[PDB]
RNA sequence: ACACCCAGCC
């Protein structure tokens, strides 16, 4: 329970897959699929601007 | 329902209650026939 | 259970694990739970009377575990019930006895099925296990349109044919249910297959026992008879011959049976057999006993 | 770069390393239970229970897949229902993200003489960037 | 239907497009570092003495 | 019936070398073309038909 | 020493559901049947004087 | 499983020439005699067809 | 390919028996917001 | 909304040696299935591409992506504590093309 | 579920 369950734990918003060389992105770059885009999800909260 | 005998290739017109078997032999395998719905495929 | 929406039923979807009403969209309650699998006990039987959650004790590892003369400390005190040991001994005999003839095991289950219904019933409380076994058995052939005759469930058991009969027809009246009425043909494919007869022998024996009876040629004859009868006279008209011994041991039919359905079935004998099958021996030349 | 390959992707058109993927579901009739009984047949939501929002529309009267049909992501290929001691949906359900046409469709009598049915997916598999 | 190899190569109409320039290395486009081990293209206008044009 | 797949058929359908001399200007693409799916004016129809009797 | 024994809420011994009609149980509820069992001989052991 | 239509490397045509090939070299062709006759200069296309296992014979033996 | 010039250095060419392995990546790509969570720890299931 | 452009995502490969193994990087959406990554930082992850795999955690509110911005983007590990060295560089076809 | 294999990347 406290090594498998507590102190590290399955998470959400979590994508695996293999990876294939690019050199036309910057350092600070990763490649990610559409399928994998169009999945997982980021909560912006809605303003007036 | 169309099913086709293994052994020997014959349309059999079976419901679905029927124990599987086939009139002609009585062999105890049946394979679907192909459906009449069009498929598409695009040859790339 | 959509507040909006309070009689619409509510979709579950997995891949996103919601249950969502499909008329808003709304997402009405809590995170699905989805019960599956991912420390669980062993598949209770679901024939079983009572719960039976229960737990054995393993081996003995060391010298804790053991006693000061050579024993372990701790043993196998099972609680199962009376019931519970006696029917599950009763499907243990089951197994067996199904084994011995190659049943499939739906029909095991089948029997197992009768055999729980009967013993909860409660009314044959006098009559052995096995017999209400055997008798189980037999109605689960028979349902399953696999009949097997009286005599050869009893070759599988120590429970006679009077006494297999008479739980039969008291299951019968048990459970208010009733069996279909077996006919020639059932007891076909396999009292000639034991035999090693030809397939065209098993279409002709097949139709000439069905027109015998159609025709009412035979009155009032047990089918296993007439059956026998059958393969006996379809077999010389073929190369493959079969004498009254082997038939008769494979069929469970006494030579005297055999030999006055013979002789009641011989005189019709042109018009019985099918039209396409091939007179390897001519139909006159049949040998009258 | 590092252990990577450029592909020709004219070859991969013409047919360059392309292959098939054969999966086979299977499913089996059971009637174990002294109540509760499996059959095959197309569920219906006015009858049955346990559904989700896949579509059961391309099975057949029986319950099983044609041959020939496209199937998807979260598509039905073995309408399978327990009698509920009115019933519940246990069906197969494509694996996630695996598209394909059904190939074959056999039905017959296992081991225990149960009904039993095998249903064979096909999926062309063309290499793409990251196949090994 | 109509389409061209862009798409894909079934609308592709050649078999092969042999592409050459500069048979005999005048612009030193390419640097061989054993002249003498190289076969001469079939364009080239060398004799057997001769290796590669000169630069 | 064959042994092989219906993907392997019309990749190897697709991969066949047609005549195109002339045609192909006066052929518009099935895009650009204003039919539902396909007709006359922007496709041309092809049709297989062969059974195996014969030993 | 241990006189009364806490009981595990269903939370910690769920019981899964399995394909058609299981009620597949926890370890902890097995060992719970059996301490339960056991309890109960001993108590009309006890209680009969055996 | 059968001859490729085309070659994968340029697309020159070589699923015509299969049993031309074979024809050949039934004629007690060697192989490269063989490819020469057929017009496959460039070594892909002779890779292609040197290099093919007609595994659609073998296939064809089951009964349908 | 791209301008048509010649490569400067000459290029080690010709053919090798390649072999495709089953390690395709459509199937290991996986992905997850927010999925169904198991029974004992109400936690994320375990697998693609 | 579905993650777009810009998006930082925390990428990690296993096993989770050192601290820079686990470094943020800017999400850019791309037509093929898999991860996509700049050379040098195959250094600090000690990944090849002959098959391997890696995992994408997206941060979920705005407090945490700012940290993952502001502490752990790959830029701000060019050099790590561990020797005081960069930790990525130039390799293999540009290091060699370089020279 | 649980167990056991196999396999991938270090
Ligand atoms: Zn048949
Ligand atoms: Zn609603
Ligand atoms: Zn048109
Ligand atoms: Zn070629």
């Amino acid at each position: 329970r406290v090594r498998g369950n507590l102190m590290g734990k399955r998470v959400d918003f979590s994508a695996r897959t293999v990876i294939t060389p690019d050199p036309n992105l910057s350092i600070d770059q990763v490649g990610v699929p559409r399928s994998i885009a169009a999945n997982m999800t980021f909560a912006e909260i809605v303003t007036p601007f | 329902m169309i099913y086709i005998c293994g052994e020997c290739h014959t349309e059999n017109e079976i419901k679905s209650r029927d124990p599987i078997r086939c009139r002609e032999c009585g062999y105890r395998i049946m394979y679907k026939k192909r459906t009449k719905r069009l498929v598409v495929f695009d040859a790339r | 259970t959509c507040p909006n929406h309070p009689d619409a039923i509510l979709v579950e979807d997995y891949r996103a694990g919601d249950m969502i009403c499909p008329e808003c969209g709304l997402v009405v309650g809590d995170r699905v739970i989805d019960v599956g699998s991912e420390r669980v006990g062993d598949s209770q039987n679901p024939l079983l009377s009572d719960g039976d959650l229960s737990t054995m004790i393993g081996k003995g590892t060391g010298a804790a575990s053991f006693d000061e003369f050579g024993n372990s400390k701790y043993q196998n005190r099972r609680t199962m019930s009376s019931s519970d040991r006696a029917m599950m001994n009763a499907f243990k005999e089951i197994t067996t006895m199904a084994d011995r003839i190659n049943l499939p095991r739906n029909i095991v289950d089948r029997t197992n099925n009768l055999f729980k219904q009967v013993y909860e019933q409660k009314s044959l409380k006098g009559r052995a296990n096995d017999a209400i076994a055997s008798a189980c058995l037999y109605i689960a052939c028979r349902q399953e349109g696999v009949p097997r005759t009286f005599k050869e469930i009893c070759a599988v058991s120590r429970i006679s044919k009077k006494e297999i009969g008479r739980c039969f027809k008291l299951i019968l009246k048990a459970l208010e249910t009733s069996v279909d009425l077996i006919t020639t043909g059932d007891f076909m494919s396999r009292f000639c297959s034991n035999l090693c007869l030809p397939k065209q022998v098993q279409m002709a024996a097949t139709h000439i026992a069905r027109k015998a009876v159609e025709l009412d040629l035979v009155p009032g004859r047990s089918p296993i008879s007439v059956a026998a009868a059958a393969i006996y006279m379809a077999s010389q008209a073929s190369a493959e011959k079969r004498t009254q011994k082997e038939i008769g041991d494979i069929a469970g039919v006494a030579d005297v049976t055999i030999r006055q359905s013979y002789r009641l079935i011989y005189p019709r004998a042109p018009d019985l057999f099918p039209t396409d099958f091939k007179f390897d021996t001519p139909v006159d030349k049949l040998p009258q006993l | 770069q590092e252990d990577s390959v450029i592909m020709n992707r004219s070859a991969v058109d013409r047919g360059f390393f392309r292959s098939v993927f054969y999966r086979s579901y299977k499913e089996q009739e059971s009637k174990k239970g002294f109540d509760q009984e499996e059959v095959f047949e197309k569920p219906t939501r006015e009858t049955c229970q346990g559904m989700r929002h896949a579509i059961y529309d391309k099975l057949d009267d029986d319950g099983l897949i044609a041959p020939g049909v496209r199937v998807s992501g979260d598509d039905v290929i073995i309408g399978k229902t327990v009698t509920l001691p009115t019933k519940r949906d246990c069906s197969t359900f494509l694996r996630t993200s695996e598209t394909g046409i059904v190939d074959q469709v056999m039905v017959t009598l296992n081991q225990e003489g149960y009904k039993f049915c095998k249903i064979r997916v096909r999926s062309v598999r063309i290499p793409q960037i990251g196949d090994k | 239907k109509k389409g061209f190899g862009k798409e894909h190569a079934k609308w592709n109409p050649t078999a092969g497009v042999a592409f050459e320039y500069d048979p005999d290395n005048a612009l030193r486009h390419t640097v061989y570092p054993k002249p003498e081990e190289w076969p001469k293209s079939e364009y080239s206008e060398l004799d057997e003495d001769e290796s590669q044009a000169p630069y | 019936s064959s042994v092989l797949h219906d993907e392997f058929i019309a990749h190897r359908l697709g991969l066949i070398p047609l005549t195109s001399d002339d045609i192909v200007d006066k052929l518009q693409y099935s895009r650009d073309c204003t039919c539902e799916e396909f007709c006359p004016e922007c496709s041309v129809e092809f049709t297989l038909d062969v059974r195996c009797n014969e030993d | 020493i241990v006189t009364v024994l806490p009981v595990p809420p269903l939370s910690v011994r769920p019981a899964v559901v399995m394909q058609g009609s299981a009620r597949n149980q926890d370890d902890l509820t097995h060992k719970l049947a059996d301490i339960v069992k056991i309890n109960n001989q001993l108590r009309r052991n006890e209680q009969n004087g055996a | 499983m059968i001859i490729p239509v085309r070659c994968f490397t340029c697309g020159k045509i070589v699923g015509n020439k299969w049993e031309a090939y074979l024809g050949l070299l039934q004629a007690e062709y060697t192989e490269g005699d063989a490819l020469d006759a057929l017009g496959l200069k460039r070594y892909c296309c002779r890779r292609m067809l040197l290099a093919h296992v007609d595994l659609i014979e073998k296939l064809l033996n089951y009964a349908p | 390919g791209f301008t048509g010039r010649k490569i400067t250095s000459q290029i080690f060419i010709g053919p090798t028996y390649y072999q495709r392995l089953k390690h395709m990546v459509d199937d290991k790509i996986h992905s997850r917001a927010r999925g169904p969570i198991q029974i004992l720890n109400r936690q994320p299931m375990e697998g693609r | 909304r579905h993650m777009c452009d810009g998006d930082i995502v925390i990428f990690n490969r296993q096993p989770t040696l050192h601290k820079m193994s686990m470094m943020g990087h800017r999400v850019r959406i791309l037509p093929w299935s898999t991860f996509r990554l700049n050379l040098s930082v195959t250094t600090p992850y000690n990944a090849d591409f002959d098959g391997d795999e890696m995992n994408l955690h997206l941060p979920q509110s705005l407090e945490t992506r700012a940290e993952i911005q502001e502490l752990a983007m790959v830029p701000r590990m060019i050099v790590t504590p561990q020797s005081n060295r960069p930790v990525m560089g130039i390799v293999q076809d540009t290091l060699t093309a370089v020279r």
